[PDB]
């Protein structure tokens, strides 16, 4: 490496502060590739579930994704993406991206990460969905979000006039609520519906409101898998969508949403390959091996990166699920 | 330039615990003039660029205030293990100056010490710095006759504001609300707020419209001043500037016999 410098990452680790901001300066005296990142990340704030996390490396004015090999060096993959686009243009963001087997009921024992997979879904939600949201789903979840970043004042606090002003005048609700929201109704109005359907979570700890979060916002968002449109088969070809997740594995959808069809499990793997297809086309291939099948599950993908992707994720889980530290593709 | 040769410093006893590293006693030879009696900030973590860059803030914010009434810095040595050389406060803790001299301390020697307190104070909020943490436990006595607040660096429940404890709000206006709970304890004689309180309960107390006794022998002018600072709702709270002011005449009033 020539240079020496920074690098960034972005993380949802509780700093009280702003959520925009808060970041890991990783200067050169540590590590050496990406693996590395993490640990240090996560020791810091003693993290259990370590297998669950993933680097997020994407150029902040375009929508691709890079998810980066955990043994894939520091100063080289700088030099493969950074070195073309002035340095200050990329986002590296540490991601909560390998869910266990009832991730919820886990990330309970691991205070640390449940937090961190609330404030990663909260940050997701208030960044896509947010605002074509049913507007009481919305006042619902930001309430609980006071609920929980206010733990030490009574459940009906607000219900005091400067305690409320404190909120709508200092800290802002848009920290809790969507633009749409605070604008449709009168301040007064805003005022009085905030108290009210926050009587409901008023009783709640830090984790209840979190759990309760989540249980209002899974009907109404994807956030328990990923799913990608690719194609299956080795000569003859077919157009799915494909979830990966924990309760289903592997699986593909049609369309939807019946009884999506399980292919495969994460402890069924042994191997994975990608490449560019050739062929020809830009286009990604992704194969993967299975205990007890013959013939591989071959994968494919629109891009290169996409199956770049798709691999970092089966990858990711079936370290999991096994044991491994040593990746599987 | 505040840095400061090691040679010139002696370090001495230890006199305290912060949250960085101790701090001690010590000696300076400048060539200002003979040997100085300096206190001497000190770090632990050293041995971490991100501990030491929050360590030496505290230096380079103290440089910005100048006043009577906040202890100088004096300097820094850069250079681990880093220290932040800053005045001696010869005679101590105000809480426990007030205890061994709880029958030699006069009213308006107490009444002094909180006015001294609000020139520092509104010279502060005069250079937008919130402190967080004014209480008699961070006041230094200099003099018989002079007390000087120190720290500055980043829970005491009995002396937050509601809002500080509520929304972990801090504003001049909490520190208002600190300074009030400070003047108690400097007329009861650093007595904490809240014996035998639970701080759970100390939070409802206060939700509940209740405030610190008036300190026997303090004169209803000084505590109606107080109850000012502890107006729930922060607006309604004084600025430093007119606690100054009336603090003032007040002291004037006991001093004009
Ligand atoms: C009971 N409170 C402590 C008493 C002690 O050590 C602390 C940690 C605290 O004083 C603010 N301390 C500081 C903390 C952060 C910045 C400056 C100081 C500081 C300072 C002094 C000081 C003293 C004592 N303590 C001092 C100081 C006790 C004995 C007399 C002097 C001091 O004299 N100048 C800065």
């Amino acid at each position: 490496g020539a240079m020496e410098r920074v690098l960034k990452v972005f993380h949802y680790f509780e700093n009280s502060s702003e959520p925009t901001t808060w970041a890991s300066i990783i200067r050169h005296g540590d590590a050496t590739d990406v693996r590395g990142i993490i640990q240090k990340i996560v020791d810091c704030h003693k993290v259990k579930n370590v297998a669950c996390y993933g680097l997020r490396l994407s150029h902040l004015q375009s929508e691709e994704v890079h998810w980066l090999h955990l043994d894939m060096g520091v100063s080289n993959v700088r030099e493969k993406f950074e070195l073309a686009h002035p340095p200050e243009e990329w986002k590296y963001e540490l991601r909560i991206r390998y869910l266990p087997k009832g991730f919820l009921n886990q990330f309970t024992e691991d205070k640390p990460t449940l937090n961190f997979f609330y404030q990663q879904v909260k940050n997701d939600y208030m960044l896509e969905i947010a605002d074509q949201v049913d507007q009481e789903i919305a006042l619902k979840l930001g309430c609980l979000e006071i609920r929980r970043s206010y733990g030490e004042m009574r459940g009906n606090a607000l219900e005091k006039k400067s305690n409320y002003e404190v909120l709508e005048k200092d800290v802002g609700l848009r920290r809790f609520f969507p633009k749409s929201l605070l604008d449709s109704v009168k301040a007064k109005t805003l005022r009085k519906l905030i108290q009210q359907t926050f009587r409901q979570f008023a009783n709640l700890n830090r984790e209840e409101s979190i759990l309760k979060f989540f249980e209002i916002l899974s009907p109404v968002y994807r956030f328990d898998k990923e799913c990608f449109k690719c194609a299956l088969g080795s000569s003859w070809i077919i157009s799915v969508e494909l979830a990966i997740g924990p309760e289903e594995g592997i699986s593909y959808l049609t369309d939807k949403g019946a009884n999506p069809t399980h292919l495969a499990d994460f402890n069924q793997v042994q191997t994975i390959q990608y490449s560019n297809s050739e062929d020809k086309d830009r286009k990604g291939m992704l194969q993967l091996k299975i205990a007890g099948a013959p013939e591989p599950l071959t994968v494919t993908a629109p891009s290169l990166t996409i199956a770049e992707n798709m691999a970092d994720l089966i990858d990711g889980y079936c370290r999991l699920v096994n044991g491994a530290t040593q990746s599987f593709i | 330039d505040y840095e400061i040769q090691r040679e010139r410093i002696e370090l001495g006893r230890c006199i305290g615990e912060g949250q960085f590293g101790d701090v001690h006693q010590g000696i300076y030879m400048s060539p200002e003039n003979p040997a100085l009696a300096v206190a001497i900030k000190t770090c632990k973590n050293c041995t971490s660029d991100s501990v030491r860059e929050k360590f030496l803030q505290e230096a380079l914010t103290m440089r910005q205030f100048d006043h009577p009434h906040i202890v100088k810095l004096i300097g820094v040595i850069t250079e681990n293990p880093v220290w932040i050389i800053m005045e001696l406060c010869t005679l101590g803790e105000l809480r426990s100056f007030l205890q061994v001299r709880k029958y030699s301390l006069d009213l308006a020697s107490l009444i002094l010490y909180a006015y001294q307190l609000s020139t520092a104070l509104a010279y502060l909020e005069s250079k937008r710095f919130v402190h967080r943490d004014i209480a008699a436990r961070n006041v230094l006595v200099s003099s018989n006759d002079c007390v000087k607040l120190g720290d500055f660096g980043l829970l005491p429940i009995k002396w937050m504001a509601p809002e500080s404890i509520n929304f972990r709000r801090f504003t001049s206006a909490s520190d208002v609300w600190m300074f009030g709970v400070c003047m108690w304890e400097i007329l009861m004689h650093g007595v904490k707020p809240f014996q035998g309180v639970k701080n759970n309960d100390v939070i409802g107390r206060i939700e509940n419209g209740e405030r610190l006794p008036m300190p026997p022998n303090c004169p209803p002018t000084l505590y109606s001043l107080m109850t000012k600072c502890w107006a729930y709702d922060p607006s309604r709270r004084p600025r430093f500037t007119e606690l100054k002011a009336q603090l003032s005449t007040i002291l004037e009033e006991e001093k004009l016999q």
